[PDB]
Parts: structure tokens; C-alpha cells; sequence
């Protein structure tokens, strides 16, 4: 089937994965296709749900890995990291920037 | 021709029997020539003021004269003395405005008259003595205000009548009393606004009734009478309830309209024992609050009961419903539902908008011929996994906004529809086999979509 | 525009009647035509109604005309008229035939 | 060269020349030896690692990054990570860890993101986290907790993201998380709870997220109140039966609510109040509402759907505090007369059926021409004035079936898209094919009617 997969299809690869495993869906273009992983790649986030734990892509601006959607956990370099989202500037509620791009 | 009216066309009608047709030559008057023998004489829309400077009795093979869409204002008392053959006249488009008040009488072969269309008020009574033939009877679009129920009492022959479209408010007891023969009775676009609690005791022999597009603010009890009644009508008008045993009087009726009527309330037992009856529908009843019963009429084939307050059904509810092939009980408040095993030849079930939170095994269960079953809108919590074991030709089939976290996929392979939108915590992905056929999908999430060869970057989740 | 008739339309014909006229549809070839008479042809009965009186057929078995659906003005001969109903048979609720065919 | 890359292992470098390693999927029975420092990232992942260790590896001062996910760890040692000064972020999730590591993770100054989802950890030990100055972020999900500790969370004043979901918390004592001043997202869905404090949430005054969703309340969480900075919220598929008066007044700038699946009945009128930010709102089957509700404040919403419920009527400058509004659905309610609706610019869509609506006069939907779907089925309307739908450019879908229509008004609303009048039985007269070309769903309620239009861009019609 799959490593560490415990059902799958011919065409669309894994359909279920192995108890805490995250599901990910890759569109081969135009097909999807459904691999098993340990944890999420970069990208993706590793969300756990009680009937299927899933890999999920970031869709946050400028974001490298995060902790969920609408938190970024490390941001693109070259840009500063405030609160889980992505600026140039930073704020204002008091920040600045240390020998790191983390604004306080 | 010979005998054949100038300008106008004849023809045999038996052999040696002549049919003549001056119909639209626009006539001052008729033609003061014309043969006897004459067994067909129309005319029709010719601009007639009066008859006559010469009018033709003697006349005695006449079997029919149309006499419509001239402009009559009364007819003269000896007008059709000599005519022993008339079976039907014609009086319509006139604007005659009054019954004859004598030049009808004893026209003993008469069988079918028309005067509507006419601007009639006032009937004299005994207008139509001695018309022991008359089987048909025609005052609509007229401007009658009540039951000319003197004159009408003679007419024991009569098997139609239409008194449409008039003016007439308010209906009296045995208001048709001698009318025994009448069949066909239509009251329709008036102002009936009341009637009396035996206004139709007269008719045994009526089969159809028409009180339709009227005034009514309760319903007619007087129904209770009609035995031998088989169609009956009393829709657009403004009845708020049916009561208890409303139609028990009233057995081999077949159709029932009562739409367009602001019913709120409807008895358990209203529609008891109508064992020809078929289909009942039952709309916006808010004031219903336990489910009907139909006993000693199982021959129900389509059951529809929505939009009102019924918490749950008898268990042996289908019991009562075999023949029954669709059942739509949306937007009710249900919780518990009954085994609906019995109730084969069910081929339709609409239950959306209820309060269910569980479906349990054996109340789907042999539903052989069942295709379509939308269970959309509840609080399904739960399904058990065998509840779809059983029902082979099953091909429609929504459980939309359900709260649903799992599916039982068992059976029910190669259905056609298949809705899922709404159960958020259904989450996992189903395969493209297990469900070849599917030609309309809906489903929760866009990946699981896509796992059925859609999902663009059509069903759709979003 | 047509006999008696106050609007019509190129594909349909007449769409309205003058007050008291019946319209007949004639549905020749998938599409409707519109006429308007001042009572209708056998087949049809004379229905009247406040927006539109309407010529309709009464597809009612072995019936030549009659009074509304549901019920026969006059059947054909060779069956017996009961009722506004057309039987070979025709009862037995207390019939018979005469010189004539209406039980 | 190897350059000491643990054989088996594959390597390759990281900064200027940091070193990451991956030994991940290999199955050791222990981890390696020789593996030089200068690692600055350590994958050890699905490999049957049993105890830590015969021979641990400190002085891997460089460990940016250390990855010990599905090794089957039981406990951790107290000085198991005492070398590592640079450690940013841990990985133990998949493991058989009972309990967090009573001492072993103090003190990991750097340490920023931590890992330790998809244990069976039920108890967490006050201080186990002390001295984790550097700690943005903690995973606690798929375990076995009860109650939240507390005591445990006070240290960590630096967290900005954490999760306790999937565990079996029922529920939640006043000022349970109160030194995580600087937490932003907070995630305890799918948990069994009943009950929470109506100060339960005082503490984090920095939190924009909350998640309660997949839970056992009964009643609205009103602890809700202090969270000013909020963005999202959501506490669906619960058992909630109302929304209280001025449940939101405590968080301008919310963005997003989610509170279906909850058998809502009842929603005060103020509740929805001063949310500018709010772009869309649904509330289905609320039966026991009989007034809309007020919306001031809080003018951007595009989609206002709200039905099974008791509305009676509008007030008549409603639509005064929609604008913006695009899509309206009031279906299945008890409305009788009509607003104006004209303000309400910008409509694309309206559903109005199911109501007792009996009459539609003229400015009732004057001017509204983005509006193209208008849904009058199912009501009483006995009456339309002629020129209601003069003004309606781009309507192409209309919908007035079951109605109690005699007559039409043709004028206006020429060349729609979709057209629907069955269930109006006095509406016998006829309909042209011009007057309206583009007609390719008709329905009707005479079949006659419909040969009107060709039948028994290819158009169709139905009786
Ligand atoms: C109410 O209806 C009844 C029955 O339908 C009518 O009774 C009928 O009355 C006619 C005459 O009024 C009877 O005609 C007969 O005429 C011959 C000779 O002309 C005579 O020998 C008979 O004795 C009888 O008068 C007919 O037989 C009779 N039928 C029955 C069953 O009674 C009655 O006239 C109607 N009354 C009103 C006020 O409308
Ligand atoms: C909740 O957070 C506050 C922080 O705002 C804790 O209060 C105390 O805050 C000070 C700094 O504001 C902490 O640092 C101290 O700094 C000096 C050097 O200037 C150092 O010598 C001390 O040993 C200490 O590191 C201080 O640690 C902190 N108090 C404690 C007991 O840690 C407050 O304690 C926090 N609550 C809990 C339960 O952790
Ligand atoms: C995993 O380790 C155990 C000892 O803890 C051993 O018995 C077993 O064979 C190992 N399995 C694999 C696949 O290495």
C-alpha cells in the first residue's frame, strides 16, 4: 500500500494512515496523490484531529514553517517576526529588533 | 337552396332535416324567409337588437337555436311557443337582464340552456315551469346576488349547473332542495362569504362541488349531506381550519382541494375513511400537533404534512400506510422515528428541517423501492452502521448539516447523489470506489472532493 | 391584430381576447397558436373566469361535448350517457333506455 | 570524506559550516556515538529508541534543533539535555511519555519551540518548564490530560502559542492561565468541556485565537469578555443554547466567529454589536428570536443570513445599517410588510421565502441594481405594484412560486436569466416569448403557458 499506510487506492495513492501518522495530499497535477508521514514538511503544519490527523499548507505571507494557520512559528529572512505574522515595519506596541529578526 | 336564408349556408342534418347557419353576417334582424324542416338554426354575433318585426315560431323541428352575441334586452312571452323539438338554447353574450320572465315556460323538450355572459340580476320564479326535459344549466358571468332558490325548485331534472362568477354572498338552507338529480354543481368566483349548515341538503346525486376562489372564512359542513359527492373544491378562500370528522359524510371522494386556504389547524380523524382517496397535502398547518389519523383510508399513495409542530409518530404508523410511495414530512420538530419497514412501496422521504439526532437500524430497513431519502438539516449525531444495509435501489441521497463525524459506507454502493456539506466533523477521505455512479457530490471539505476526481485549484464545499 | 382580439404575438398569435370570447390554443408542431372565438368548437367546453375564459377538451371517454370535465354534455352514439359518464352497461341505480341513448 | 557523519547517517551543513544530521528512520536501538559537535540539527525520528542513554552525547553546544519523535521514550532523565545551550527547538511527540520530564527539560535558556503532542502524558509537574525564558511555543495535544496545570503554566510569561486539544480537560478554574501575558493563540478543542469560570481566560491579555470548538458546554463563554485583542474565535459543535446580551462587547476588531453545531435558540438583539471587523454572520434555527437584531457599530457585514425563527417585521431603516451587505437571507419567518431595502445597495442575493408576506409595494425594492437572485416563494403575496421590479438591471433569477398571484408585472425585469411562478392558480393568462428572451428556466403553473414558449440556450419550462 503504502509505508505506514493502511488503505490505499491505484490511482490516488494513500487513503488512510496509521494511528498518529499526518495525511498529505499532493496534487501530481492533475490527479491527487496521498502520502503518510511522520510529521508535516516545511510549508505544511502538522494538525491532529480525532478522526484524521492532516498535514496542512501555510498560507501565510512571507512564512517559512508555522504552528497552526494564522501563526507563523519562524519567518522568511529579510523579514521580521511579530506575534506569529510577518512584517517589514513590526510595531508601535513596542518591538525593535535585537541581533535577531524577532521584533520584541 | 331552397329555403337557405340568402347570404346564409345550410345543410342535411337526418336526411330531409335542415341546418342553417347565418352565423356572423351581422343581421339587423333574421331573415323573414325561412323553411320549416329547419332542425339547426344559428346566429351567432349579428348585432340583433330585437325580435321580431317577423319572428319564426311554427318552427316545430328545431332542435337547436343559438341565439349568442347579439344584443338582446329582453325576450317578448310567446317568443317560442311553437317550437316542440327544442332540445338546446342558446342565450349567451347578451345583455339580458333577467331571466325570461314567462317566454321559457313549457318547453317541454328543452334539455340544455345557456344564458351566461349576460347582465342578469333578477330570476322570477317559476321563470322555468314546466321544463321537464332540462338537464343543463348555464348562469355564470352573470350579476346574480342569491340563490333564486323558488325558481330552481322545479328543475328536478337538472344534472348541471353553473352559477359562477356572479355576485352571490351567502348561500341558504336546502337552497337547491328539489334538485335531486343534479350531479355537477359550481359555485365558483363569487362572494359566497357564509352558507348554511344544511344549505346542500336537496342534492343526493351530486359527485362534484365547486366553492373554489370564494370568500369562506369557515369550512363548509354542509358536505356532510353529499353521500354520493366525489370531487370537491373550496380553495382561495380564507378558511383557517378543518375540523374533526369533516369529511365523514362524504366516503368514495377522490379529489380534495383546499390550497390557497390560510389553514392552521386539521383534525386527527378530518380524513378518515376515503378509501378512493389518494394523495394528501397538508401545508403551513403550524397548529397541528400530533400526526393525523387515516383509518379505513390505506389507499393513500402520496402523504405530504409540512411546516407544522409534530414531535414524533406513531410506531405503527406505516401500519396505516401501505400504497404509500412518497412521504414528505420537512420542517416539523422530530426527534424519535418509527421502524417505516412496513411501509414499503415508499419510493420518496423528505425529513429535512427536523430535530433528529439518531438513526437507528431498523428504521430504514427492507425499503426496497426507496431512492430518494434526504435527511438534511436535522441533529443527527449518530448512524448506525447497518441503518443503509438494506435498500438496494437507494441512488438520491442528502445528509447535509447533520453533525456528522463518521459515514456508513455498508451498502447502498453506486448511489447517484450523495450530500455530505455541513457534517464539519466529517473529515476523513472516501474513495472514488465504493461509489461508482456518483454524478452529484457534496462534501464537507474540498480535499475529500478531490478524492472523487473534482476540486478545481461541481460540487462544492465553501 | 385578429378577430376579437386585443394583443397578439408573431410566434403565438393572439395572447388576450376581447372581454366575453374563449381563446382556443391550437398546439400544432411543439408550438401554441392562439385563437379567439365566441364559444368553443366540439371537443371543447366553455370554461369562464375573470382573466381569462379558455376553451378546454374533455378528454373524457367516448364524449362528443360536454358540460365541464368530469361530466358529458352529449356522448356517442352507441354507448348509453349516465351522469355525465359514457358506459355500455350504464345501472342498475334505476336506469334503462328508451327510443333514446340516456339511461 | 565522511567527516564522522554517524554511518548509516546523512549529512550535510547547515550555517558558514554547522552540521545537520539526519538519523532519522534508520530503527537504532540507541543513538549514535562519534557524531561530532558542530551539529546544529539532530533528527532521530521512528527509531525504536528505548533509553536516553548507556552513553549520551552533551557538549553539542552547536543543537539548534533536536528531533525525537515515534523513538517510544518512556521518561526522561534529569540531565538528559544539559549540554545543549543553543537548543531552540525539541521534538518529543509519538512517544509513551506519561508525564512531562519532572526536571529534565529546566532550565534550556534558548529553548523556543517545544513538541510533546501524541503522548500519554496525564500529570504535568509545577516547574517542569522553569527557567524557559526562550519558550514560544507548546504542543500538548493527543494526551491524556484532565485538568489544566496551572501551577506549571504560571513560569511561562514568554509563550505565544499553545495547544491542549484532544485530551479529556472538563474544565477550566478562574485565572487558569494568568501570567501568559504575551500568549497569542490558544487551542483546546476537541476536550470534554462542561464548565469554565467567568474569569477563566483573565490572564492573557495578548491572545487573538481561541478555539473551544468540539466541546461540552452548556452555556456562552462570557470569560470571553476580556479578551480585548481577540481576532477569532470559535466554539462550535458545543451545546450551547443562547448568546447573552452583549456577548461581544468585550472584543472589537473580531474577525471571525464560529458557533455552529450549538443548538442555539435564543440571541440577544445588542449581542452583534460594535464589530467592524465582522464581515459575515448565520444564525439558523434560532427559534426564540422575534426582533432583529441591532447591529450598530458593526456595518461591514456582506452576508447576513438569519432563519427558522420568529422576525415579525424589519425596522424600516434596517438596511441603514447594512451597507456593504451583498448577500441577504431572512427565509422561513414571519414577515408581513417589507422595508425599503433600496439603502441596501450592493445586494446581490435576497431569500425571502417561507415568510407571510401578503403584499410587495413599489420603493420595496427600488434601486437595487447589483441585485440579481431574488426569492419570493412560499408567501402570500396577494398583490404586486407594476413597477416593484422596474429598477432591477441586473436580476436574471426570480422566484414566486407558491404564491397567491392572479397577474404579473411584466414591465421591467424584461430578458432574466430564471423565472418561477408556479402554485399560483389564478394566474391563467398567457406570457409571450418576447417580452423575455434569455428565459432558459421557466417554471409555470399552467401547461398551456408553457407551450407559449415552444415546449411539448435551448431554453425549458415545466408545469
Ligand atoms: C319537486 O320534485 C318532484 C319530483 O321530482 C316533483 O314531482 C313531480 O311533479 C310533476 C308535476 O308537477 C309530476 O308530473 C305528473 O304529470 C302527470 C300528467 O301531467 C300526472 O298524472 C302526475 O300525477 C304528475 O302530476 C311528476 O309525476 C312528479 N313526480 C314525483 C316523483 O313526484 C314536484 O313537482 C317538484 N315540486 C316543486 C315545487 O318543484
Ligand atoms: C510572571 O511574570 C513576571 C515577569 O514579569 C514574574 O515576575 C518576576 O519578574 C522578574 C523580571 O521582571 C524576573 O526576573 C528576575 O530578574 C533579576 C535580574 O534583574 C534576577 O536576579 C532574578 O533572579 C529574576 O531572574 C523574576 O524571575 C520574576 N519572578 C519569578 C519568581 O520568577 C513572575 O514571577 C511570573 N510568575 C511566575 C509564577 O513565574
Ligand atoms: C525494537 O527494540 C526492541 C527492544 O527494546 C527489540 O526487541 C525489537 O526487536 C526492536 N525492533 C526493531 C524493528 O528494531
Amino acid at each position: 500500500c503504502a509505508k505506514g499506510c493502511e488503505l490505499c487506492s491505484e490511482v490516488n495513492g494513500c487513503l488512510k494512515c496509521s494511528p498518529k501518522l499526518f495525511i498529505l495530499l499532493e496534487r501530481n497535477d492533475i490527479r491527487q496523490v496521498g502520502v503518510c508521514l511522520p510529521s508535516c514538511p516545511p510549508g505544511y503544519f502538522d494538525a491532529r484531529n480525532p478522526d484524521m490527523n492532516k498535514c496542512i499548507k501555510c498560507k501565510i505571507e512571507h512564512c517559512e514553517a508555522c504552528f497552526s494557520h494564522n501563526f507563523c512559528t519562524k519567518c522568511k529572512e529579510g523579514l521580521y517576526l511579530h506575534k506569529g505574522r510577518c512584517y517589514p515595519a513590526c510595531p508601535e506596541g513596542s518591538s525593535a529588533a535585537n541581533g535577531t529578526m524577532e521584533c520584541s | 337552396l331552397r329555403g337557405c336564408p340568402t347570404h346564409c349556408h345550410c345543410e342535411p342534418d337526418g336526411r330531409m332535416l335542415l341546418r342553417v347557419d347565418c352565423s356572423d353576417l351581422g343581421l339587423s334582424e333574421l331573415p323573414s324567409n325561412l323553411s320549416v324542416f329547419t332542425s339547426y338554426l344559428d346566429l351567432s354575433m349579428n348585432n340583433i337588437s330585437q325580435l321580431l318585426p317577423n319572428p319564426l315560431p311554427s318552427l316545430r323541428f328545431l332542435e337547436e337555436l343559438r341565439l349568442a352575441g347579439n344584443a338582446l334586452t329582453y325576450i317578448p312571452k310567446g317568443a317560442f311557443t311553437g317550437l316542440y323539438s327544442l332540445k338546446v338554447l342558446m342565450l349567451q353574450n347578451n345583455q339580458l337582464r333577467h331571466v325570461p320572465t314567462e317566454a321559457l315556460q313549457n318547453l317541454r323538450s328543452l334539455q340544455s340552456l345557456r344564458l351566461d355572459a349576460n347582465h342578469i340580476s333578477y330570476v322570477p320564479p317559476s321563470c322555468f315551469s314546466g321544463l321537464h326535459s332540462l338537464r343543463h344549466l348555464w348562469l355564470d358571468d352573470n350579476a346574480l346576488t342569491e340563490i333564486p332558490v323558488q325558481a330552481f325548485r322545479s328543475l328536478s331534472a337538472l344534472q348541471a349547473m353553473t352559477l359562477a362568477l356572479n355576485k352571490i354572498h351567502h348561500i341558504p338552507d336546502y337552497a337547491f332542495g328539489n334538485l335531486s338529480s343534479l350531479v355537477v354543481l359550481h359555485l365558483h368566483n363569487n362572494r359566497i362569504h357564509s352558507l348554511g349548515k344544511k344549505c346542500f341538503d336537496g342534492l343526493h346525486s351530486l359527485e362534484t362541488l365547486d366553492l373554489n376562489y370564494n370568500n369562506l372564512d369557515e369550512f363548509p359542513t354542509a358536505i356532510r349531506t353529499l353521500s354520493n359527492l366525489k370531487e370537491l373544491g373550496f380553495h382561495s378562500n380564507n378558511i383557517r381550519s378543518i375540523p374533526e370528522k369533516a369529511f365523514v359524510g362524504n366516503p368514495s371522494l377522490i379529489t380534495i382541494h383546499f390550497y390557497d386556504n390560510p389553514i392552521q389547524f386539521v383534525g386527527r380523524s378530518a380524513f378518515q375513511h376515503l378509501p378512493e382517496l389518494r394523495t394528501l397535502t397538508l401545508n403551513g398547518a403550524s397548529q397541528i400537533t400530533e400526526f393525523p389519523d387515516l383509518t379505513g383510508t390505506a389507499n393513500l399513495e402520496s402523504l405530504t404534512l409540512t411546516g407544522a409542530q409534530i414531535s414524533s409518530l406513531p410506531q405503527t404508523v406505516c401500519n396505516q400506510l401501505p400504497n404509500l410511495q412518497v412521504l414528505d414530512l420537512s420542517y416539523n420538530l422530530l426527534e424519535d422515528l418509527p421502524s417505516f419497514s412496513v411501509c414499503q412501496k415508499l419510493q420518496k422521504i423528505d425529513l429535512r428541517h427536523n430535530e433528529i439526532y439518531e438513526i437507528k437500524v431498523d428504521t430504514f430497513q427492507q425499503l426496497l423501492s426507496l431512492r430518494s431519502l434526504n435527511l438534511a438539516w436535522n441533529k443527527i449525531a449518530i448512524i448506525h452502521p447497518n441503518a443503509f444495509s438494506t435498500l438496494p435501489s437507494l441512488i438520491k441521497l442528502d445528509l447535509s448539516s447533520n453533525l456528522l463525524s463518521s459515514f456508513p459506507i455498508t451498502g447502498l454502493h453506486g448511489l447517484t447523489h450523495l450530500k455530505l456539506t455541513g457534517n464539519h466533523a466529517l473529515q476523513s477521505l472516501i474513495s472514488s470506489e465504493n461509489f461508482p455512479e456518483l454524478k452529484v457530490i457534496e462534501m464537507p471539505y474540498a480535499y475529500q472532493c478531490c478524492a472523487f476526481g473534482v476540486c478545481e485549484n461541481q460540487c462544492s464545499p465553501a
